[PDB]
RNA sequence: UCGAGAGGAU
């Protein structure tokens, strides 16, 4: 009934936890605040796959 | 707004009155307008009332806005508790805030002041400005581990 | 606790005689209180007690799957086939007296979970125990025979009471009263400690 | 993990009916409701001892030490 | 230390006020037209149908513990099938030459309205009520 | 026949006894089932010394199981409490030693039934210490299971005790108890949605009482004198002597009050 | 703030809590191992040496015993292992650290410590088991539950320290709270559920149960009360037996919805001299409320009688409820077959009222309301339309809940229940809300991928038609889960902000205490208030009572107060006063009544200037209403005999009394003016009730009784005065931080966001407005 | 851990008596009997049988704490009637019913055939 | 699931494919597994971005055409008012976690209560593994006599909760009794 | 043990609230309380 | 001793 999916370091079984992040390489439009010199931004997070 | 108001017979009866409600605030140009009562107009911005109608008009405007917070949740607190808090903010002449760059910039000792926030930075300036502490504060005697002037400690006890 | 956020510690252990009984001699393993039902709105707890009760008598499994077309009225048709009240009530008798209880009792099996919080694993008491090295204060945690914090959040409460001598006791005689000597000219503890 | 000797709620000895109960379903091709009624278990306090029991001892035997 | 009030009443209305073993009774004095009463009764012991006629009495006796009857030697002062013990909480006047007396027989409430009980029904704690068939 | 409570047995067996307890007070019926369940003395295992345990189960798991095994307790009055007797730890006048040995010498799964319990101490000629077998196959109670290569060696000491101290000394399982199945006494207020009569099942004991007439008023000042009971027994004591020793244990419990009143 | 303002301390303890009905209020359950661990240094005297020598001989391993013994040298003696642990001669002056024993003063804590009433003293009652036991009624000043909560305990080590717990920090003293000027402890959940079922008029008890109920009251006199019914079966009402708990000298009057003096609904409460006259006991009578039983008894008889009263109500009603029994089934949620028909009809007719509005909006026939957009008017309408379906269908169910319904009975007694929970469990749970609006279009133009795009219907926006009984659909399950996440966020967000708010308030006002001149000050000496609370009275001994000078017609005010000796028609009738006929005319006495009447007229103008709304019900330090009822019963006054008071006795007597009510005691006029300014509203109450017409006609007092009322009012006043030394700002902080902690749930900033704006004075506010008259 | 040894429900401890009798204060003929190591099994049968005796004014028991096994009994009798004698006849009135029950059941059981 | 035209909009998976799926479950000869469902084009892998453009069905009976008396006790399910389907949900209970699928009747509950249990079902006691006797780990608590619950989720079988439970079917009477 | 291996973390404009997009992939109910509610989710 | 995670409480 053990399911696996864990490493065994120093006898203490460890689980790599999932890590949420925004997707890279997408164009997103972000309305800036009213006390701001710039009004709109188009952000693209650029990193190689 | 419904409102009870005295009848000529003397018993209170409800006289309905039309009351405008706005989205913005400028007292200096709104109360000086024909067709309104400039003696009873109200904002929920006590900071505007303090600079326009005098400080002591802001004190009652401060307390009423605290009351509407409590009574919206249905609760009830006695008058003296909030009115103590309002008077402490109001006594200094402006609107002393209950925050780290508010009341805590007073002359109320140093060990009392160092116990709230910006702890080490206050002792630095007191080491420069050579402050002397009265040690009548509660937190001065708590830090020094003495019987503070707290009820029981307000008076000395001696024999006949 | 149960499977519906219904927690609760054990208030008392009663024996079988002191426990109320029904006309079949059945006795509740566990007694909860009806006021924890309407505040948190755990109706599934109430249907689980019903669906388990029909499952025990019929010998068939209980389908508690979400988004089923199983109804309370459909379950309560089955429990009336097995000679009980449709909504789970049972005439129960007091154990101390034997008089029939004036309110008929909601009775049935319900899956309960024994959580990992045990009292003797949390029992902690201390007087004049170990001291921390740096601050001469009591050490942390019950695992080291430590002392409870008389925090500043609690110091305000004793201030409001006006108990001043208790405040000096809780901060000196307990936890790190220390004597030191200072000079009358320079107000600092520079002076060589000379006692005997 | 193994058959309780007595029912928790009433104390009837249910620790003997286990070997019979399993063979009632298999050798007689019965259902569980008629199996518990045959074994003298009639109160539902008794019935949830045998019906809800997961005999985990059979998995414990397979460990050779 | 004797009988204070006696009359004969015909019940007008019996009202179970969301209750199972208590009804709100409504009656007026026969042979009179300026006296009526409203009383709470236990219907479980004494069933009071509507338009029945019931002799009603109020005493002052017949402090210390209530011992059980223990025998027939302790002789009851009731040739009735129903009795109660209560307390007068207020007396009000409907008008001049008129009066109304309020009793609470352990939550069971009675209202007695009339004129001529002026020689009795004082403010003291002790009060009874006797009701015949 | 004797003046007082009257009993009419409707049904009886080795394990179940169904009777009507006519013309008794309420507190006598309730103090009966309270003293039936708990205060009857009965023998079961109270000490276990384990020699070898190669089983998967922990010893105190098995030590808990051995306590609940029903042992014969007919001539239990001839046995004495260990706290009463003068022996060092235990003796034959107070305690009954048991012995269990089992080894897995079979490729198949080897069970450890209760009938494999064997007795070491001297019985002194009484019906004491024999584990009850009601199994149709005769194998008593499944204590543990063994694979090949596993053994279990322990010594059980059966002492005399009262079910208040621990439920292992339980003579009876569950006692049926009903009075006034029509609720002519109005001792409870029925919960209902539309109709109290159609939402609640009639008891079987409803047949043995007069059905009330709703035109008749409430029969007040009647009290509960007739009771309906059914006693199961585990098997350590026969059913007839569960209630009789229950009556005697209660009557002896009343008697110790009398002797205490005289001594003062 | 982690090692000096608060430090870890020895002589402390910690475990779980559990509730014990057969414990007293101020008693605390302490396990033996805790008492075996905790000590108290006790010096040997001639009085205690016979006990202490036995305690040392008893030993530390089993209690009552001692763990250490201290000689005059100061070298400690370990009793756990020493030769002379059984051979001790206790010379005088030696210190023996004994165990904690029964009836010792110790602190009782609960974190978070939001209250002065969250750290109260307790009497030790050593119990065998491992949990701290505490009374039912002490939950609310700690916010205690028994779902695995834990509580601390501290032990004093000196006699002054022991005195401060018993005489300042005790449970009975903190029953009435300066916060909310009301009691904080009341009857909870089982007594409260039982005391209504006990007090029903159908509820009658036989003799056998009654005698057990009588002996359950500890301080009982031994007198069986004469039964309510005696002829067919001697039967007692629940009101009969419950009234034995209430002490003699207690009067209580309360009126609500259908309250005549016959009370056909059994509502309201009338209590006279420790007997209840009619009513149903419930939360408004016995809960920790303003003007309740706990408020009366703590004022009238003292704290210790009311603390003993807390157990005595519990021990009776729990005994009744134990033998009566109570449960909750799922049939307590089932409504009628026909009721479910009209409820889903009520949903349907409101479902079509959205479709008619939506089709009206789709053809641009919508009229834009002023100030708001065309879309916002559509959202405001449909949310309001569907809540009216949810509120009506729930109120359709509460109509159908029968009197035996156990969910209804908790709502009826106020133990644990509400209407909305009935609406969600039986009728319709309603519509879920995220960020103040309906379920947003997280997916493009739809809420879930199972709907077509641009669906502004109720189903595709968050409305949950089915109830918790009927069962939520898959789409409804997610939206209900979606709104629930905001609540668990909102519950977790506010408590960190509230805990910051309370700490900011305490450290702002920590130096605030009443000094020895009733002037609120700080360490520097800067005066904040000249009279604390602007009248100089502790908030504890303060009750709400109406000043009926304010209300009523001038003519109706006249008839109740105008006495014209010169007139024959408006004069004290000689039935009222022995001197009634000799007083008529008498020009020297009508000038006193006219002086009285001119001040009561001036008083009515004064309060009407301040109390513009006209609500006279305002809290004032002395309950005169309860004082007059005492004089009506202590002196057995009839309403027929004339008074012994001439008019000169009343009018000169009241005017002399106001000089004797004291707040400040200075010998200069500006203090005496402040003293006159301090009591001014109370005298306006005092003269209104001690008026010459009202004294002689409305409650016909005598000269002997009248002089006692003047002695009562003066003494109760001087009791109800702030004690110099009370740190009031720390109390003022916690009295607002704790109700802030219970703040949780037509767009304005309200509650904790608004409170965060007020304290941390906001340059830009999120919703400013002008209220224009 | 902290729980007492389970035989204290029915074994008298060190220096404990079974019945301790004390007269009631502010009551003419009343007494308080502290039954030790007993519970509702015994006390209700005493109290319900005292109520059958027509010379008893008051008879009731209470358990001060479900932790411990003890109960207090209070009896009130007519003048010249020690309630101990009212207690003694009541307990003796119980056993006559119990002994009659024992022989009535044994008679009816041996009549039955299984 | 995958829906296309036929003769109308209907699911691709039929009862013939279902019987061969349960034929594989009997054998525990041309085995049929989940990959065979995926490679026969009857099931698609749809993520959050791609499900923006699809119309899913809650139940496979929404596809059946419509044309009265009904049981009043059941839930009120709205007629879907949609026709152009592309997919269908496998089962709506498959939105739940491993811990939330333990809970009986979560659709008949308040959603904070479903969350509150899911945090402390992890701290219930039971048998975590059959080799508790073999393993020597830092801390372990095992229930004596664990019982499978009388009320089981349909998704309990794939979580093996019946095969490795964590509690006992206690006989629970809700009762105001002695106030403890 | 089964519910640890499907646990997520979000190291930190309304993230903690349940999104419509979470349908089918993340459990709506299973999450901790207090410290990081909605940041730590289960699949 | 410092830093990290995990729950328990409101
Ligand atoms: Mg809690
Ligand atoms: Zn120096
Ligand atoms: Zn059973
Ligand atoms: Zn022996």
């Amino acid at each position: 009934f053990d399911m696996g999916g864990y490493f065994i370091i120093n006898g203490s079984e460890k689980v790599l936890i999932a890590q949420e992040r925004s997707a890279g390489n997408i164009v997103q439009v972000f309305k800036k605040a009213a006390p701001s010199p710039i009004s709109h931004v188009a952000e693209i997070r650029s990193a190689l796959e | 707004y419904d409102r009870k108001v005295p009848s000529p017979t003397g018993e209170y009866v409800k006289e309905p009155e039309w009351v405008l409600e706005t989205d913005g605030v400028n007292l200096s140009e709104v109360m000086t307008v024909p067709g309104i009562d400039p003696t009873r107009i109200y904002t929920n911005s006590f900071i505007d009332i303090m600079e326009v109608l005098g400080i002591e008009a802001g004190r009652a405007a401060l307390y009423k806005e605290v009351y509407n917070v409590i009574a919206s949740d249905g609760s009830y607190v006695n008058y003296r508790h909030m009115a103590l808090l309002v008077d402490v903010m109001t006594t200094q002449g402006g609107l002393t805030s209950v925050t780290r760059h508010g009341f805590n910039r007073s002359n109320t000792g140093a060990l009392m002041r160092c116990s709230f926030e910006e702890t080490v930075e206050i002792l630095f300036e007191a080491g420069a400005s050579a402050e002397l502490d009265d040690c009548r504060g509660v937190s001065e005697n708590v830090i020094l581990g003495q019987m503070a002037p707290i009820g029981t400690g307000a008076f000395d006890v001696m024999i006949d | 606790a149960s499977r519906h956020g219904q927690k609760g510690t054990i208030g008392i252990t009663y024996r079988r005689e002191d426990m109320p009984f029904t006309a079949e001699g059945i006795v509740p393993d566990l007694i909860i209180n009806p006021h924890a039902i309407p505040s948190r709105m755990t109706v599934a707890h109430l249907i689980e007690c019903l669906l388990s009760k029909v499952a025990a008598l019929s010998g068939n499994e209980g389908d508690a799957s979400p988004f089923t077309d199983i109804t309370v009225e459909g379950i309560s048709k089955l429990l009336r086939e097995h000679g009980y009240q449709s909504r789970g009530f049972e005439v129960m008798y007091n154990g101390h007296t034997g008089k029939k209880l004036m309110a008929q009792i909601f009775f049935g099996p319900t899956y309960y979970q024994r959580l990992r919080h045990m009292v003797d694993d949390k029992i902690h008491a201390r007087a004049r125990g170990p001291m921390q090295v740096l601050t001469r204060q009591p050490v942390e945690g019950r695992s080291r025979d430590g002392g409870l914090r008389f925090g500043e959040m609690e110091r305000d409460c004793m201030i409001a009471h006006g108990a001043a001598s208790f405040l000096k006791e809780r901060l000196m005689e307990a936890s790190d009263a220390f004597r030191v000597h200072i000079c009358g000219i320079c107000g600092l503890m520079t002076v060589i400690a000379k006692l005997n | 993990m193994i058959v309780p000797v007595r029912c928790f709620s009433c104390g009837k000895v249910v620790g003997d009916k286990w070997e019979s109960y399993l063979n009632l379903l298999q050798e007689d091709e019965l259902d569980e409701g008629t199996a518990l009624s045959r074994l003298g278990l009639k109160r539902y306090c008794c019935r949830r001892m045998i019906l809800t029991h997961v005999d985990l001892i059979e998995k414990f035997l397979r460990y050779n030490p | 230390s004797n009988t204070l009030f006696d009359d004969i009443f015909q019940v007008s209305e019996v009202d179970p006020g969301r209750y199972n073993k208590v009804c709100r009774i409504e009656a007026a004095s026969t042979t009179q037209d300026q006296c009526k009463l409203t009383l709470d009764i236990n219907v479980e012991l004494f069933p009071v149908a509507a338009q029945d006629s019931l002799t009603v009495t109020i005493a002052s006796s017949l402090t210390r513990s209530w011992r059980p009857p223990q025998a027939g030697d302790r002789s009851l002062a009731d040739d009735y099938d129903y009795v109660m013990y209560g307390t007068a909480y207020k007396f009000e006047e409907v008008s001049k030459d008129l009066i109304a007396v309020y009793y609470s027989f352990g939550g069971l409430l009675m209202r007695l309205e009339g004129n001529y009980r002026n020689l009795n029904n004082l403010k003291q704690e002790n009060a009874y009520l006797l009701i015949r068939r | 026949s004797e003046e007082g409570p009257q009993v009419k047995i409707r049904e009886a067996s080795k394990d179940n006894v169904d009777f009507i307890l006519s013309n008794v007070d309420l507190a006598m019926a309730n103090s009966l089932r309270r003293v039936m369940i708990a205060e009857i003395p009965t023998l079961a295992i109270d000490s276990v010394e384990v020699e070898t345990n190669t089983t998967v189960l922990a010893d105190e798991f098995i030590a808990h199981r051995l306590g609940l095994i029903p042992l014969q307790s007919m001539d239990i009055e001839q046995l004495e409490y260990s706290r009463d007797c003068f022996c060092e730890d235990h003796c034959d006048k107070c305690s009954v030693v048991l012995t269990l040995q089992a080894f897995g010498e079979s490729e198949s799964t080897t069970n450890v039934y209760s009938k494999d319990l064997v007795i070491v101490s001297n019985l002194m000629g009484r019906n004491i210490g024999h584990p009850i077998i009601q199994d149709k196959e005769g194998n008593g109670v499944l204590i543990c299971k063994l694979r090949k290569g596993q053994e279990l060696k322990l010594t059980c000491v059966a002492k005399k005790g009262i079910a208040k101290e621990h439920a292992k000394w339980g003579p009876a399982a569950a006692i049926e108890f009903e009075y006034d199945p029509w609720n002519k006494l109005k001792h409870t207020d029925y919960w209902y949605e539309q109709d109290s009569a159609k939402e609640w099942p009639q008891s079987k004991n409803c047949e043995y009482e007069d059905p009330p007439n709703e035109g008749d008023p409430f029969d007040y000042k009647a009290q509960a004198d007739t009771f309906y009971m059914n006693v199961e027994s585990v098997g350590s004591i026969p059913v007839d002597q569960v209630v009789v020793r229950g009556i005697d244990t209660l009557q002896k419990k009343v008697a110790s009050i009398l002797l205490a009143l005289t001594q003062m | 703030r982690g090692n000096l303002m608060g430090k870890r301390v020895d002589f402390s303890a910690r475990t779980v809590i559990s509730g014990d009905p057969n414990l007293e209020l101020d008693q605390v359950g302490v396990p033996k191992s805790i008492a075996k661990t905790l000590t108290y240094p006790e010096v040997v005297t001639p009085y205690n040496i016979d006990r202490l020598t036995q305690l040392v001989r008893n030993g530390p391993n089993e209690h009552p015993g001692a763990k250490y013994v201290i000689r005059d040298s100061g070298d400690r003696i370990d009793l756990r292992y020493s030769k002379r642990a059984g051979d001790i001669q206790l010379q005088y002056g030696w210190k023996v650290e004994r165990h904690i024993m029964d009836n010792d003063p110790v602190l009782f804590n609960r974190q978070p410590s939001l209250h002065k009433m969250s750290m109260m003293a307790h009497r030790v009652k050593v119990i065998p088991y491992s949990t701290f036991r505490l009374n039912l009624s002490v939950t609310s000043p700690y916010n205690a539950d028994f779902d695995g909560d834990e509580m601390n305990l501290h032990v004093p080590q000196s006699e002054e320290t022991r005195a401060e717990l018993s005489q300042l920090c005790a449970v009975p003293l903190q029953i009435v709270s300066p916060q909310s000027n009301k009691p904080c402890m009341g009857i909870v959940q089982d007594t409260l559920c039982g005391i209504r079922k006990l007090t029903l008029r159908d509820t009658f008890i036989e003799l056998d149960q009654v005698l057990n109920m009588l002996y359950w009251v500890p301080d009982w006199d031994g007198v069986i009360p004469t039964p309510a019914i005696i002829k067919p079966k001697p039967l007692w009402s629940g009101k009969q037996i419950l009234s034995v708990a209430i002490p003699n000298g207690i009067h209580l009057q309360r009126f609500d919805e259908g309250t005549t003096l016959l009370s056909p609904k059994d509502n309201g409460m009338l209590i006279i001299d420790g007997q209840i006259i009619f009513g149903v006991v419930e939360k408004k009578t016995v809960g920790s409320s303003n003007g309740g039983l706990i408020h009366v008894v703590t004022r009238e008889k003292g704290p210790q009688v009311c603390a003993k009263l807390f157990g005595n109500i519990q021990k009776v009603v729990n005994f009744w409820l134990l033998h009566n029994g109570f449960s909750t089934g799922i049939g307590d949620t089932i409504a009628d077959g026909p009721t479910m028909r009209e409820i889903t009809e009520t949903i349907a007719e409101a479902k079509k009222k959205v479709l008619d509005v939506t089709k009206e909006a789709q053809a641009n026939l919508l009229t834009a309301k002023h100030g708001m957009t065309l879309r916002e008017s559509f959202e405001d309408n449909v949310v309001r339309f569907l809540n009216e379906a949810r509120d009506k269908a729930g109120r359709l169910a509460e109509v159908n809940l029968k009197d035996l319904n156990n969910v209804k009975q908790m709502v009826m007694a106020g133990s644990k229940g509400s209407f909305i929970n009935i609406a969600q469990m039986s009728a319709c749970v309603g519509q879920q809300s995220v960020e103040g609006k309906r379920i947003a279009f997280g997916f493009v133009d739809r809420t879930l991928p199972h709907f077509s795009k641009d669906d502004y219907s109720p189903e595709s926006k968050g409305f949950v038609e089915n109830s918790y009984l009927r069962g939520l659909t898959p789409q409804e399950f997610f939206f209900h889960a979606m709104g629930g996440r905001e609540g668990l966020i909102d519950t977790a967000v506010k408590t960190a902000e509230t805990g910051y708010i309370q700490r900011r308030l305490v450290k702002a006002l920590e130096d605030i205490m009443v000094h020895y001149d009733n002037t609120t000050r700080n360490s520097l000496g800067n005066v904040i208030q000249f009279i604390y609370g602007e009248d100089g009275m502790d908030a504890a001994h303060i009750e709400k009572q109406s000043l009926d000078t304010i209300g009523g017609s001038d003519a109706a005010f006249e008839k109740r107060y105008r006495v014209d000796l010169l007139n024959t028609d408006h004069t004290l009738d000689p039935s009222l006063l022995e001197s009634g006929s000799e007083i008529l005319g008498d020009l020297k006495l009508q000038v006193l009544l006219d002086e009285e009447y001119k001040q009561l007229v001036k008083d009515r103008k004064f309060l009407r200037e301040v109390f513009v709304d006209g609500e006279a019900n305002w809290p004032l330090p002395v309950n005169i209403r309860r004082i007059i009822q005492n004089a009506q019963q202590t002196f057995h006054i009839d309403h027929t005999k004339p008074s012994d008071l001439t008019i000169k006795d009343i009018v000169l007597g009241v005017k002399d009394l106001q000089e004797n009510l004291l707040v400040l005691r200075g010998k200069n006029e500006i203090i005496q003016n402040a003293q006159r300014d301090a009591v001014t509203l109370f005298c306006c109450l005092l003269r209104s009730r001690l008026a010459t017409r009202r004294v002689l006609q409305e409650y016909r007092l005598t000269k002997q009784a009248f002089d006692w009322v003047l002695s009562n009012i003066e003494a109760q006043f001087l009791r109800s005065v702030v004690h110099p030394g009370e740190m009031v700002g720390v109390l003022a902080a916690q009295s607002i931080g704790e109700p802030a902690t219970q703040m949780t749930l037509k767009k304005v900033t309200s509650g904790v966001p608004r409170l965060k704006e007020i304290l941390n004075v906001a340059k830009n506010m999120k919703t400013p407005s002008l209220t224009v008259y | 851990m902290n729980a007492p040894d389970r035989f204290e429900l029915f074994l008298l401890g060190e220096g404990e008596s079974k019945l301790k009798i004390d007269p009631d204060t502010k009551a003419p003929n009343a007494v308080v009997i502290t039954f030790e190591k007993e519970d509702h099994t015994l006390g209700n049968l005493i109290r319900a049988e005292l109520l059958n005796d027509r010379k008893v004014l008051f008879a009731a028991y209470k358990v001060e704490h479900p932790f411990f096994a003890r109960f207090k009994l209070r009896i009130q009798t007519t003048e010249g009637y020690d309630p101990k004698d009212a207690l003694k006849n009541a307990c003796n009135s119980i056993i006559n019913k119990l002994g009659a029950l024992k022989t009535n059941f044994e008679t009816e059981w041996n009549l039955q055939t299984l | 699931f995958i829906v296309e035209d036929d003769g109308h909009k209907e699911l691709k998976v039929r009862k013939g494919h279902i019987a061969k799926l349960m034929a594989t479950e009997y054998q525990d000869v041309e085995e049929y597994t989940w990959s065979s469902l995926l490679n026969e084009g009857l099931v698609e892998y749809i993520d959050a971005e791609e499900e923006e453009s699809i119309l899913i069905a809650m139940q496979p009976e929404d596809l059946e055409p419509a044309e009265l008396d009904v049981d009043p006790a059941k839930r009120i399910r709205v007629s879907h008012h949609a026709t152009t389907f592309t997919h269908c949900e496998i089962h709506p209970s498959m939105i739940l976690g491993v811990a939330a699928s333990i809970i009986p009747f979560p659709d008949h509950n308040q959603s904070p209560r479903n969350t509150y249990q899911s945090a402390m079902g992890k701290q219930a006691m039971g048998v975590f593994l059959t080799n508790y006797n073999v393993r020597m780990d830092t801390m372990a608590n095992i229930l004596y006599y664990p019982q499978k619950p009388l009320g089981t989720t349909r998704a309990m079988e794939y979580l093996k909760f019946r095969e490795l439970p964590a509690g006992q079917n206690a006989i629970v009477a809700i009762a105001c009794y002695s106030g403890y | 043990t089964l519910s640890h291996l499907r646990r997520t973390n979000t190291p930190i404009a309304k993230p903690r609230q349940l999104h419509n997009t979470h349908w089918g992939l993340v459990c709506p109910a299973e999450t901790p309380e207090g410290q990081a509610c909605g940041l730590v989710k289960n699949l």
